[PDB]
């Protein structure tokens, strides 16, 4: 969306930037959503507590 | 008229190239990610195909990805972000450097060696200054292996 930054956490606007599309408050929180979202890929793809999500 | 880049979606693409832990698996598939990189200008695909070369341990994969040009296109991003100050990513790009065997030929290819010699001397990011230097004293060592 373009009404926070999209990483979990943080509720900072959005600012312009031609790196994104509106939707980071920073460079900062692109690195570390998509760290955060590497992870949970990973755990997606390895051992779970339940059959389906 | 835009589309954000959705990061979970990218590595979604990569499910067959990839292990459970983000791997790339064979050198066949880090020739097909160096294909994407080369075309990936947008800061999220590049933060995240970092991950995965970052994640990569294997010497034959990550020697492959230096072959293909691998080394020439972390040299463009390095130099975009040196003029662009962002620091995340200079910081990102500066580690995956250090996780990939260069050998001495590598470094003579491009200004990388001196972009971050400079960076060692300069940068006013405590952090990405004492990586920079970590990662000279590293280079120093790798030539004064021969
Ligand atoms: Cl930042
Ligand atoms: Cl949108
Ligand atoms: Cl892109
Ligand atoms: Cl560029
Ligand atoms: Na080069
Ligand atoms: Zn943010
Ligand atoms: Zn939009």
């Amino acid at each position: 969306g373009h009404m926070r930054c999209v990483r979990s956490g943080c509720e900072n606007p959005p600012i312009v930037s031609k790196d994104w599309d509106n939707e980071y408050c920073s460079n900062e929180c692109v690195v570390k959503h998509s760290r955060d979202v590497f992870l949970a890929w990973v755990a997606s793809r390895n051992s779970n507590t339940v059959v389906f999500v | 008229g835009h589309m954000p880049i959705d990061p979970k979606e990218l590595l979604k693409g990569l499910d067959s190239f990839l292990t459970r832990d983000g791997e790339v698996k064979s050198v066949d598939g880090i020739a097909k990610i160096f294909s994407l990189m080369k075309e990936a200008r947008k800061m999220v695909s590049r933060s995240t195909y970092l991950n995965i070369i970052l994640q990569t341990r294997a010497p034959e994969v990550l020697v492959k990805f230096i072959d293909v040009g691998g080394y020439k296109l972390l040299n463009s991003w390095l130099t975009y972000s040196k003029t662009t100050n962002n620091i995340p990513l200079l910081q990102q790009i500066l580690l995956t450097l250090q996780h990939l065997p260069l050998t001495v030929d590598h470094l003579k290819q491009n200004n990388t060696a001196k972009l971050v010699k400079q960076l060692s001397k300069s940068s006013e990011d405590e952090e990405l200054r004492k990586l920079a230097s970590v990662l000279v004293s590293d280079w120093m060592a790798v030539i004064r292996s021969q």
